DNA sequence: GAATTAAGCAATTCGTAATCATGGTCATAGCTCCCGCG
DNA sequence: CGCGGGAGCTATGACCATGATTACGAATTGC
C-alpha cells in the first residue's frame, strides 16, 4: 500500500504555498500595523505553517499592541539644533489615532480595533492603497467626525505626492510645506510657533513632525508646558448631526480639548477637580494621562453622564443625544431628500440604484441601528437581556428581562429611546417589505 | 578538528567541535554495523563517509537532506559532482539558475554555500543501488540529523517517498520541507519552488537568507 | 466458475494493475488481474469538452450534484442548495489525470472499481471465463468486471491457508541488534491449503556444541543442513542461521492468505530480512501473480499523525510491501487499535485474552492441580484455555502466581493441567497466560539444550498464540465483515480509519441514490457542543437504578431529523434577540413543522446568540439513509445471527453486526470531523443538539415519575419537543404490573444516550420486571418514529464519584436476582491505565467495604471516615515500610506520541531519552510501563517538587536497585485523594491529607 | 465648650483640605501617593491613640 | 485655583497645613490627657461622635489615595 | 540615692513631656482663638504670670556658678 | 472650664517638679546644670509665646 | 519518483507553570530631639 | 540665642521568599 505513501506530506513544496508564506511574511513584518481580522488570518496562517512544515519561526499571537514607534523615535520637549538639509514639515494632530494598514481596514492604535470609516473615505483610502503599492499604512487623525491624514509612513517613497494623491481622491490633508535649512537652527518656541502659523490649519494640532527626504525613522517634536487648571463645567458641543463631543470648561473660560470619551473617562475628569493640560501658544491640550482615583469605570461614566444630563449616551468616542425620532432621522442617513410618509420613500428608493442596492445588502436591524447612531456591542448587549412581542416583523410590546444591564447609563438611555428605535425599525421593515416583497 | 579512533575500515573519523555530543553514539553504532557494511562495495569510499562532519553546524541554518548517495561514483559530499553527470545535481542547478538568473555555470555544489549543509540521510549506498544500506544507517541517521535538527532551523529534504517519515525519524520539531526528489518524473521538481520556500522559511525566523548563486560553479 | 474472494492488492509500479486472490471450494487459488483505473467523474458538458478523450466512460445517469456548503443566514431570505442535475459519466484512466471541476475525486479507486462494476470485496462469485484471459498458472485477466462478476453466489466455506509464527533472538542486553545477535528460534503455525495445521520450530545449531547437536538429534529433533532436507512435519529441527533464515525466506514467499505475527513487522519480519541480507545476502522476494514485478521485503513504516492539537504523529503502524496477495497481519498494531489494555505485550494481552477459571481437585507439596470446565466458567472459555494450553507452557495463578505446566491433559470440554504451586486455600481461581517468571538474557547467557528446547517451547507458545488471538478476537470474520461493510480490500480493513472506511458506502449511497455532493468553499473551523452529561444528584445509591439506553441514539437522531449536509436547508443565526424572535417567527410560518425540523443550537461564533438549522425531511438525505443502511443491515445480519446453529456462520454474522454497528457509530464522528467526506457542521451539531433535546426529555418524563395503582403517571407531559405530533400526550399510562406496586422514580444520572432512573425500591427482580414495563411503555408512548431505548441493566450500590466516573454491579435484562453480580466499573481507576494496581486494589477493597456499610444499613459518616481513615493510615505506613508488594503492582502505563504543543514536554523527553540510552525503541502509539523512582537514601517526603522528572520506563530487563526505590508517596497520595473524594465530611479528610502529605486536597464539588 | 468649637473647627479645616485634595488627587504622581498615604496613617494613627484614650479614660 | 505650572509647591502647602492640624490634633490628644489626669467628671459622647465623624472623614481621604496599580 | 544620674535623667525626660504640654496648651488656644469665638483670659494670664515667677525663681535656684 | 484645670494640673505638676530639684539641688554638677538651664531657656520661650498669644486679644 | 489520511465533545485527575495572598525584611523618608559652635 | 551636624526611633513603601489559586496541557475514559 506504498502507493499511498508511508505518511503522505501535502503540496507545501509548490508555489502557491510559497504565496502564502510569502503573504505571512508581509502580514508579519506587519502585525503591529493591522487589525483584528488580519492578526486572526496570521494566527490561522501559521496553525497552517505548524500543520504542514512542522515549525514556524513566528507564533501565533494573542493579543498585540498596536504600535507605530518603531517608524517613530522619542519625542524631546527641548529645544534643540537640526541638521542641515531637504526637510518636510507634516503637523502631528490633536484627536485620536488611526492607521489604515494594507488589511483594508481601520485600525486603532492602542487597542486594534477595526473602526467602522464612511464608504467613500473608504474608498478613497483604497484607491491611494491601490495606487501604490509600497505605502505600509495611512496614519489618520480622527476628531469633529473629519477624517484627516496626519501622515503616510513608507519606505521608498516621499509622503508629499502621496497626500497630492490623497487630495486628488478627497482625503483631507494638511499643509506640507518643504523648507530647507543651511545652518543647525535651534529649533526654539518661536520657530515651531511661526511654522504652525504658515502651516494655516484652524484644526487643533499637538505637535510637528519633519520628514527626511531619504532617512527613515522620522520624528516627532513637542513643546509644552504642563499645567493644572481648575475646572467648572464639562459642556458638549455639535460636531455632527447627532453626536457629540466632550468640551472641559475652566473657571477662565478657557476651552481644554478633549479627544474623545474615552479620553475624559480614562484621565477621570471630575467638576472642580484639577487636570493634568500640555499648554500650547493658542490651545489647552488634555494630557493622556490616567487617573488615581478609586471610583471605577461605570461609575465614572456614570456621573460624567449625570453632570452632562440623563438624555446623552456613549457612542464610541463621541457622546450622543435621545430624543424624537421618526422618518427624517433614517431619512439623513438615508442621505436623500425628505420624507413625510412611507410611500414617498420607498417610491424614491427604488428610483436610487444605489441606496436600493444598500437597503439591499444591510439587514433591517443593522440599518435601523445605524438610524439612531447606536453602539454596535452595547446595544447588542441591550437587546440581548430583553425579551420582546413580535407581530408581522413589528415590535409590538417589549419588556426588559435582566435589570443587570441597566446599571451602565448608555444602556439605560438607549432603553428610554428604545420607543423611538421600534418605530423606526418598524418603518424600515415597512421599506423592506414594499420593497422585495 | 578532533578524532576518535574506529575499529574498521575507514579508522578514523575526522569532526567538528559541534558533532562531539553525537560521536559516542555514532562510534558505537558504527562499531556495530560496519563489519556488515564494508563487504559491499560501497558507492563512496569508506574514508569518505564522514566528510560532512568535517563542516560546523552553527553557521548551517538550512540542511539540504538526500536519502543517499549517488550509487555511481560517490564523492562522499552530497550533492557534489566534478564530473557533473550526475541527473540530482542538474536539476538543482536548474532550480537555482531559474531562482537567480544565471544560466552561464559549469556546476553546482551545495557544500560552498554558506548556511547549506548538504547531507545524505543514509550516509552511503551500495553501487547500482538506491536506499540499499539503510538497515545500517537507520539508527546513525536518525541521530545525525536529530543534530542538524537541533543545530540548523529549516530541514530540506529531497524525497517524498523517502522522507514521508521525517517527523517520525526527528525527535524534536523542525522547520521540515519534504520536497520532490530532482530525478522525479512528471516534472515536479522543475514544477516547486522549495528554495523559494527555503528562503521565505528563514526570515520567518529571523535568518540570513541563502545566497543560492554562492554555489554556482564557474 | 466459483471462487470466494481472499484479498485484493494492486501492483506495485510500472503498469498499475490490480489483482483479486480468490479461492475455490476444491482450494485451488485462483488470481484475477484487473486493470486499475484513475476514476473521475465529471458531468456530460466536461466529458465532451475533454481535449483528450478518456480510456472508458459509461453512462452513470442523471445524477444530482448538490453543494453543500454550511453558510450562515442572518435572515429567512435563504437561497435554494444548488442542486444541479446532469448526465455523468466515469472517466476510467490508466495515469493519472488532473481533470477541471471533476466531482466526487475524494473516492477511492479501489472503492471506484468496487461500486461501479457491482463487486463485494467479500463475496462468492460465479466467474464468466469468457471475460477471463489466462496469463499463466493461477493467474487471470478480466477486462470487463460488470459481467464477469455479475452472478452473487451464496457464501461458501474455503480452506484458508496460514502462517502464524514469532521468533527468539539471543540478547546479552536489554534489546537484541540484528547485526550482532544471532537468531536463537524461529517457530511457525503452517496451516495449509489441506488443514493440516504445522507446529514446527527451527533450533539455531550454531549456539550449540557439536555434542551438544548431536545430543539434540539423539533426543528427537533432526538436523538439516539445506533448504531440501528440510521438513515441515517434525516440530524440531536443527539448523545453521543462515539455512534458518532460508527457511523463513522461502515460508514468507509462500502465497498464504495470512501470515499473522505478534510484533513481527516492527521486530520479528524485519529482523528476519535484514539478517537474511546480513549472512548470506538473500531477499524475501513477493512476486506479482501474473509474475511481472518482483519486490523485496522492506518493513515502511506507517505514521498516523493525530488531527486534534498541534496536529502531531500520533501513532505508528509497520506493515509489509508484499504484491503476492499475503495479507501480513500484525496482531501487536490490530490490537493497539481495538483493545484498551495497560501494555500490549505478548503476555499481557495473553494475561487479558486466555482467561479462565479453574477449580481444584488435587493439592500437593509443589505440583498443585487445576480443572476447568464448563461449570467453572462461560461456555467455550475452557476449551479456549485448553486451545492454549496445547502449546502453553506458563499459566499466572491469581494475577499474581507464575506456575510452570509440568503435565497438560487436554479433556472433551476443559483441560487438566497440573502447576508449580504452592498450596492455596481456595478452590477456584483464575488461570490465565500472564508473564513468564524467566530472566531470558541470564538464560541466553549460560545457554545450553536444555535451555535451547525450553525456549523452543516458548517460542512456539509464541507463535501458538498468534494463532490463538487471531481465532479469539475473530479476526478473519472481522475482516471479511470489514470488506463487505467499508467495501475496502481484506488487507486493508483494519489500517484504515473512520473516514476510508465510511468512503466506500457512502460510494454505494451516492450511486444509488443518484446523489452529489460538493464543497465548493473552504472548511473553516468552529467548536460546538457534544453530548449533554448530567451531574449526579446523589454521590451514592443505596437503591437500584435503572439503566435507559438508546438503541443508537445518534444515528435515531440522523435518520429522524433528515440530519445530512444536503437536506441542509440553511443555518438560521442571530446576532441579537430581536433577530432571533422574528426569525422565529419566520420559522414557524416558512418551514413547516412536518416537513421541516428547526433545530436550535448553540452560537458557532461569539457574537451569535442563536443558531438554528433547517433539515428537509421531504425526502431523506446521504446521512439518513446511510444510517438506514447501516441499522437495517445490522439487525439483518443480527437476525441471521440467531438463525445460526454452526459456530462459524455465528462468527461471521456477529463479525457483521458488529462491524455495521461500527460504522454507523462512525457516521456521527465523521460529520464533526472537518476533513472527512461526511463533514456537515451544522449537520453534526444539530445531532448533539437533537441527542441532548432526547436526552431532556426522556430524564424529565423519568424525573419523578410515580407508578401508583398499577398506573405510571409521568411528571412532564408527553410533548415531542422538537413538533406537534398527532401521538398521545398524556402523561399518565396504564401498565401491564400489579396494583400494590408504589414506587418512585428519580433520574439522578445521564449520559451521552443513557439516563439514570433510581427506583427507591431494593428488590432485584421487581425492578427488573418493572424497568422492563417501562422500557415498553417508554418504546410505545413516551418515544416516537425510530427512537427506542433498550434496559441494559439494574445498577445495584451504583457509586458515582463523579460525571463518568462510577462503579456497580450490574443486574442485566437477562440476569436476575439468583445470578451472579457482574462488576461493571466505568471511568474510575480500575479502568485507568495511569492508575498503579496496587491503588485498583485497595480502591477495590475499600469501596467494597463502603458498599458492606451501605448494605448493612444506615450508620453515621463520622465513625466510618473516621475507620477507614484508620486502616488506610495503617495499610499505606505497612507498605511504606515493609514494601513486600512487588515492582508490577505499583507500575503505571502511558502512551507515546508526539501530539505535544510544547517541545519539552518531560513525556516526549523522556521516551528519548529511553530511545536514546536503551536499546529497544518505542514507537509512536505504543504503550510503555513507567514507574517513579527515587534514590532509597531519601526519607519519606510531605512535599512535591518534579514529580515528572521522577519518571522512568519500566521494561521487561529492568530491576530495581539496591540504592533505588520506588516512590511510594505519589501513590498513597492519589489513591488517599481517591479515598477522601468518596468520603463525605471535609475536615476529617483535609486534617488526614495534611498530616499525611502535607498539601490541600481537591475535592469533587456535585 | 471649649474642645467642642475646637474639633468643629478641627472637622472645617480638616473638611477644606480633603476639598483641597479632592481637588488635585486625581492626578498625583506615585512618591507623592507613597508620603501622602505615610502622612495620612500617621494622622489616623494619632485618631486611634484618641479613640483609645477616649474609650479607655 | 486659577492655573497651575507646577502643581508640587501646592502640595508642599498640603503637606506642611496638614502637618499642622496633625499638631493641633496631638495637642488637643495630650491635653485632653491632661485633664483627664486632673480627674473632672466629663461626658465624651459628643466627643466620640466628633471622632466618629473625623475617622469617616479621613477614609474618605485615603479610600483613593493610598493603592497604586 | 547614688551618683545622681537617674535623677538627672528623670528632671531631663519628665520637663520634655511638661514642654510638650505647655506647647501643647498654646497651639490648642490659638485653635479657638482661630474659631473665631470670643474668650476672655484673666484667670489664664494670673496662671501665667505666677507660673513665670515660680520658673525664674526655679532658674535662679538652679544656675552651676 | 477645661482649660484652667489643665494649666493648674500643669502648675501642680510644676510645683512637685520645682521641689523636687529643690530638694536634689545641694549638688547639680555643671554639665547637666547647663543642660537644665537650656532647657529652662526653651520654658521661658514658651511662656513668653503663649503670653504673647494671651495679650495679643 | 510519486502516490494522502486524520471520529465529535464532556469530564476528571495529576503535574507544571504563571499569578497572587500573606508575610518577612530592607532601604527610606520623616522626623524629632541632643549636642553643639558661633 | 539661633540653626547645622548627627544619631536614633518609627512607621512605610518596595522588594523578596513561601505557599495557595488557577489556567493549561497531557492521559484517559466514556457515549
Amino acid at each position: 500500500m506504498h502507493h499511498h505513501h508511508h505518511h503522505g506530506t501535502g503540496s507545501m513544496t509548490s508555489s502557491a504555498d510559497l504565496t502564502n508564506l510569502k503573504e505571512l511574511l508581509s502580514l508579519y513584518k506587519s502585525l503591529r500595523f493591522s487589525d483584528s481580522v488580519a492578526i486572526e488570518k496570521y494566527n490561522s496562517l501559521v496553525e497552517w505553517g505548524t500543520s504542514t512544515y512542522w515549525k514556524i519561526g513566528v507564533q501565533k499571537v494573542t493579543n498585540v499592541e498596536t504600535s507605530i514607534s518603531d517608524y517613530y523615535d522619542e519625542v524631546k520637549n527641548k529645544p534643540f539644533n537640526i541638521d542641515p538639509g531637504y526637510y518636510i514639515f507634516l503637523p502631528v494632530y490633536f484627536g485620536s489615532v488611526f492607521i489604515y494598514s494594507k488589511g483594508k481596514n481601520m485600525v486603532e492604535l492602542g487597542s486594534g480595533n477595526s473602526f467602522q470609516i464612511p464608504d467613500e473615505i473608504r474608498s478613497a483610502c483604497n484607491k491611494v492603497l491601490d495606487s501604490d503599492n509600497g505605502i505600509d499604512f495611512l496614519r489618520f487623525v480622527l476628531l469633529n467626525n473629519r477624517w484627516i491624514m496626519e501622515d503616510a509612513i513608507s519606505k521608498y517613497q516621499s509622503p508629499v505626492n502621496i497626500f497630492k494623491l490623497a487630495s486628488e481622491y478627497g482625503l483631507n490633508i494638511p499643509n506640507y510645506l518643504e523648507i530647507e535649512i543651511e545652518e543647525d537652527t535651534l529649533f526654539d518656541d518661536e520657530l515651531y510657533s511661526i511654522m504652525e502659523r504658515s502651516f494655516d490649519d484652524t484644526f487643533p494640532k499637538i505637535s510637528i513632525s519633519y520628514i527626511k527626504l531619504g532617512e527613515l525613522k522620522r520624528q516627532v517634536v513637542d513643546f509644552f508646558k504642563f499645567s493644572f487648571m481648575y475646572i467648572e463645567s464639562i459642556k458638549v458641543d455639535r460636531i455632527g448631526d447627532n453626536i457629540f463631543i466632550p468640551s472641559v470648561i475652566t473657571k477662565s473660560g478657557k476651552k481644554i480639548l478633549v479627544k474623545d470619551v474615552d479620553h475624559l473617562i480614562r484621565s477621570k475628569v471630575r467638576e472642580h477637580t484639577f487636570v493634568k493640560v500640555k499648554k500650547k501658544n493658542t490651545f489647552s491640550i488634555l494630557y493622556d494621562y490616567d487617573g488615581n482615583g478609586t471610583e471605577t469605570r461605570g461609575e465614572v461614566i456614570k456621573r460624567i453622564i449625570d453632570t452632562i444630563g440623563r438624555d446623552y449616551y456613549v457612542n464610541g468616542k463621541y457622546f450622543s443625544k435621545v430624543g424624537i425620532a421618526g422618518l427624517k432621522q433614517l431619512t439623513n442617513k438615508l442621505d436623500i431628500n425628505e420624507c413625510a410618509t412611507v410611500d414617498e420613500l420607498v417610491d424614491e428608493i427604488n428610483k436610487s440604484g444605489t441606496v436600493k442596492r444598500k437597503i439591499k445588502n444591510q439587514s433591517v436591524f443593522d440599518l435601523s441601528r445605524e438610524c439612531l447612531g447606536y453602539p454596535e456591542a452595547d446595544f447588542i448587549t441591550l437587546v440581548n437581556n430583553m425579551r420582546f412581542k413580535i407581530e408581522n416583523c413589528k415590535v409590538v410590546n417589549f419588556n426588559i428581562e435582566n435589570t443587570n444591564c441597566l446599571n451602565n447609563p448608555s444602556i439605560e438611555t438607549i432603553y428610554g429611546n428604545f420607543n423611538q428605535f421600534v418605530s423606526i425599525f418598524n418603518t424600515v421593515t415597512d421599506v423592506k417589505k414594499r420593497l422585495f416583497e | 578538528m578532533n578524532s576518535v579512533t574506529i575499529s574498521h575500515a575507514p579508522y578514523t573519523i575526522t569532526y567538528h567541535d559541534d558533532w562531539e555530543p553525537v560521536m559516542s553514539q555514532l562510534v558505537e553504532f558504527y562499531n556495530e554495523v560496519a563489519s556488515w557494511l564494508l563487504r559491499d562495495e560501497t558507492s563512496p569510499i569508506p574514508d569518505k563517509f564522514f566528510i560532512q562532519l568535517k563542516q560546523p553546524l552553527r553557521n548551517k541554518r538550512v540542511c539540504v537532506c538526500g536519502i543517499d548517495p549517488y550509487p555511481k561514483d560517490g564523492t562522499g559530499v552530497p550533492f557534489e559532482s566534478p564530473n557533473f553527470t550526475k541527473k540530482s545535481i542538474k536539476e538543482i542547478a536548474s532550480s537555482i539558475s531559474r531562482l537567480t538568473g544565471v544560466i552561464d555555470y559549469k556546476g553546482y555544489n551545495l557544500n560552498i554555500i554558506d548556511g547549506v549543509i548538504p547531507w545524505n540521510y543514509y550516509l552511503s549506498c551500495k553501487l547500482g543501488e538506491t536506499k540499499s544500506h539503510a538497515i545500517y544507517w537507520d539508527k546513525i541517521s536518525k541521530l545525525l540529523l536529530q543534530h542538524i535538527t537541533k543545530h540548523v532551523s529549516v530541514l530540506y529534504c529531497l524525497g517524498k517517498t523517502d522522507f514521508s517519515n521525517i517527523r517520525a525519524k526527528l525527535e524534536s520539531p523542525v522547520t521540515t520541507i519534504v520536497g520532490y526528489h530532482p530525478a522525479a518524473r512528471d516534472h515536479q521538481f522543475e514544477k516547486d519552488r522549495s528554495f523559494e520556500i527555503i528562503n521565505v522559511l528563514l526570515e520567518l525566523d529571523n535568518k540570513t537568507p541563502i545566497n543560492w548563486a554562492q554555489g554556482f560553479i564557474y | 466458475m466459483d471462487v470466494r474472494c481472499i484479498n485484493w492488492f494492486e501492483s506495485h509500479g510500472e503498469n498499475r494493475f490490480l489483482y483479486l486472490k480468490s479461492r475455490c471450494r476444491n482450494g485451488e487459488t485462483v488470481f484475477i488481474r484487473f486493470p486499475h483505473y484513475f476514476y473521475y467523474v465529471v458531468t456530460d458538458e466536461i466529458y465532451q469538452s475533454l481535449s483528450p478523450p478518456p480510456f472508458n466512460a459509461r453512462p452513470m445517469g442523471k445524477m444530482r450534484t448538490i453543494d453543500i456548503d454550511e453558510t450562515i443566514s442572518y435572515n429567512l431570505d435563504i437561497k435554494d442548495r444548488k442542486c444541479s442535475v446532469a448526465d455523468m459519466w466515469l472517466i476510467e484512466e490508466p495515469k493519472k489525470r488532473s481533470i477541471q471541476n471533476a466531482t466526487m475525486d475524494e473516492f477511492f479507486n479501489i472503492s471506484w472499481f468496487y461500486i461501479s462494476n457491482g463487486i463485494s470485496p467479500d463475496g462468492c462469485y460465479s466467474l464468466d471465463e469468457q471475460y477471463l484471459t489466462k496469463i499463466n498458472n493461477g493467474c487471470y485477466h478480466c477486462d470487463d468486471p460488470r459481467n464477469c462478476f455479475a452472478k452473487e453466489i451464496p457464501r461458501f466455506d474455503i480452506p484458508r491457508s496460514y502462517l502464524f509464527l514469532d521468533i527468539e533472538c539471543h540478547f546479552d542486553k536489554k534489546f537484541p541488534s540484528v547485526f550482532i545477535n544471532p537468531i536463537s528460534h524461529t517457530s511457525y503455525c503452517y496451516i495449509d491449503l489441506s488443514g493440516k495445521r504445522l507446529l514446527f520450530t527451527l533450533i539455531n545449531e550454531e549456539m550449540l556444541t557439536e555434542q551438544e547437536i548431536q545430543e539434540a538429534v539423539d533426543r528427537g529433533c533432526l538436523r538439516i543442513q539445506s533448504l531440501m532436507e528440510m521438513d515441515y512435519e517434525r516440530e524440531l529441527v536443527l539448523c545453521s542461521e543462515i539455512v534458518l533464515l532460508r527457511i523463513a525466506k522461502q515460508l514468507l514467499e509462500l502465497t498464504f492468505d495470512y501470515v499473522v505475527t505478534f510484533n513481527g513487522h516492527n521486530f520479528d519480519l524485519r529482523y528476519i530480512t535484514n539478517r537474511l541480507e546480513l549472512l548470506t545476502g538473500e531477499k524475501i522476494i513477493f512476486r506479482s501473480p501474473d509474475k511481472k514485478e518482483a519486490v523485496h521485503l522492506c518493513i515502511y513504516e506507517r505514521n498516523q499523525s493525530s488531527h486534534k492539537g498541534v496536529c502531531g504523529m500520533a501513532n505508528t503502524t509497520f506493515h509489509v510491501n508484499n504484491n503476492n496477495g499475503t495479507i501480513f497481519f500484525d496482531l501487536y498494531s490490530f490490537i493497539q487499535k481495538s483493545e484498551k489494555l495497560d501494555s500490549y505485550k505478548l503476555d499481557s494481552i495473553s494475561k487479558n485474552a486466555f482467561s479462565c477459571m479453574g477449580k481444584v481437585l488435587n493439592r500437593g507439596v509443589r505440583e498443585m492441580t487445576f480443572i476447568g470446565d464448563d461449570t467453572t466458567d462461560a461456555k467455550g472459555k475452557a476449551d479456549t484455555f485448553a486451545k492454549v494450553l496445547t502449546t502453553g507452557n506458563y499459566v499466572t495463578v491469581d494475577e499474581d502466581i507464575i506456575c510452570k505446566v509440568i503435565r497438560k491433559d487436554i479433556l472433551e470440554n476443559g483441560f487438566k493441567v497440573v502447576l508449580s504451586c504452592p498450596t492455596l486455600p481456595n478452590d477456584i481461581y483464575k488461570l490465565s497466560f500472564g508473564k513468564d517468571d524467566i530472566d531470558l538474557a541470564q538464560m541466553y547467557k549460560d545457554y545450553n539444550l536444555n535451555i535451547a528446547l525450553d525456549m523452543a517451547r516458548y517460542c512456539i507458545h509464541d507463535a501458538c498464540l498468534c494463532q490463538y488471538l487471531w481465532e479469539y478476537y475473530g479476526v478473519e470474520t472481522k475482516t471479511d465483515a470489514g470488506a463487505a461493510t467499508y467495501v475496502l480490500p481484506q488487507s486493508m480493513v483494519f489500517e484504515y480509519r473512520a473516514s476510508t472506511i465510511i468512503k466506500g458506502p457512502l460510494l454505494k449511497l451516492l450511486l444509488e441514490t443518484k446523489t452529489i455532493l460538493v464543497r465548493s468553499e473552504t472548511k473553516q473551523k468552529f467548536p460546538y457542543e457534544g453530548g449533554k452529561v448530567f451531574a449526579p444528584k446523589q454521590k451514592m445509591f443505596s437503591n437500584n437504578v435503572l439503566i435507559f439506553d438508546y438503541n443508537s441514539l445518534y444515528p435515531n437522531v440522523c435518520i429522524f431529523g433528515n440530519l445530512s449536509p444536503e437536506t441542509l436547508v440553511g443555518v438560521v443565526v442571530s446576532t441579537n434577540r430581536l433577530e432571533e424572535e422574528i426569525n422565529n417567527q419566520l420559522l414557524l410560518q416558512k418551514y413547516p413543522p412536518p416537513r421541516y425540523i428547526t433545530v436550535h443550537c448553540e452560537p458557532r461564533l461569539p457574537n451569535l446568540i442563536s443558531e438554528i438549522a433547517i433539515f428537509d425531511r421531504s425526502i431523506e438525505g446521504t446521512i439518513p439513509r446511510l444510517l438506514r443502511t447501516f441499522l437495517a443491515e445490522r439487525a439483518r445480519y443480527k437476525k441471521m445471527l440467531k438463525q445460526a446453529t454452526s459456530s462459524t456462520e455465528k462468527a461471521i454474522y456477529d463479525s457483521m453486526q458488529y462491524t455495521y454497528k461500527i460504522v454507523a457509530n462512525s457516521v456521527y464522528g465523521l460529520m464533526g470531523f472537518r476533513n472527512s467526506a461526511l463533514y456537515s457542521y451544522a449537520s453534526a451539531k444539530s445531532c448533539t443538539s437533537i441527542g441532548r433535546r432526547m436526552i431532556l426529555y426522556l430524564e424529565s418524563v423519568l424525573n419523578g415519575a410515580e407508578l401508583s395503582n398499577g398506573m405510571l403517571r409521568f411528571a412532564n407531559t408527553l410533548s415531542n419537543p422538537f413538533y406537534m405530533d398527532d401521538r398521545d400526550i398524556n402523561p399518565i399510562v396504564k401498565t401491564s404490573l400489579p396494583i400494590d406496586y408504589r414506587f418512585r422514580f428519580r433520574s439522578v444520572y445521564g449520559d451521552t444516550d443513557s439516563v439514570f432512573t433510581e427506583i427507591d425500591s431494593q428488590d432485584v427482580d421487581k425492578s427488573i420486571e418493572i424497568a422492563k414495563e417501562l422500557e415498553r411503555l417508554i418504546n410505545s408512548r413516551v418515544l416516537f418514529n425510530n427512537f427506542k431505548i433498550e434496559f441494559e441493566a439494574v445498577y445495584k450500590n451504583l457509586i458515582m464519584q463523579s460525571k463518568k466516573k462510577y462503579t456497580t454491579m450490574k443486574y442485566s435484562a437477562s440476569s436476575n436476582s439468583k445470578s451472579v453480580p457482574e462488576r461493571i466499573n466505568k471511568g474510575t481507576s480500575e479502568t485507568r491505565r495511569d492508575v498503579s494496581k496496587f491503588h485498583k486494589n485497595m480502591i477495590k477493597t475499600y469501596k467494597t467495604r463502603l458498599s458492606e456499610m451501605l448494605s448493612e444499613g444506615r450508620m453515621n459518616s463520622n465513625q466510618v471516615c473516621i475507620d477507614i481513615l484508620r486502616s488506610l493510615e495503617t495499610d499505606l505506613r505497612s507498605e511504606f515500610d515493609s514494601r513486600s508488594s512487588p515492582l508490577e503492582l505499583f507500575m503505571l502505563s502511558r502512551m507515546h506520541h508526539s501530539n505535544y504543543k510544547s517541545a519539552d514536554n518531560p513525556n516526549m523527553y523522556l521516551v528519548t531519552e529511553y530511545n536514546k540510552n536503551n536499546p529497544e525503541t518505542i514507537e509512536l502509539g505504543e504503550r510503555y510501563y513507567f514507574a517513579y523512582i527515587c534514590p532509597a537514601n531519601v526519607p519519606w517526603t510531605k512535599k512535591l517538587v518534579n514529580i515528572k522528572t521522577y519518571e522512568t520506563i519500566i521494561d521487561r530487563s529492568f530491576k530495581l536497585g539496591s540504592n533505588q526505590r520506588i516512590f511510594y508517596e505519589v501513590y498513597f497520595k492519589r489513591l488517599t485523594s481517591e479515598i477522601v473524594n468518596l468520603l463525605d465530611n471535609k475536615v476529617l479528610c483535609i486534617s488526614f491529607f495534611q498530616r499525611m502529605f502535607g498539601s490541600r486536597p481537591t475535592f469533587y464539588e456535585a | 465648650s471649649d474642645l467642642k468649637v475646637a474639633t468643629d473647627n478641627i472637622v472645617k479645616d480638616l473638611k477644606k483640605i480633603i476639598t483641597r485634595i479632592s481637588a488635585v488627587s486625581t492626578v498625583l504622581e506615585d512618591v507623592q501617593a507613597a508620603g501622602i498615604s505615610r502622612q495620612f496613617t500617621s494622622m489616623t494613627k494619632a485618631i486611634t491613640t484618641l479613640s483609645d484614650l477616649v474609650t479607655e479614660g
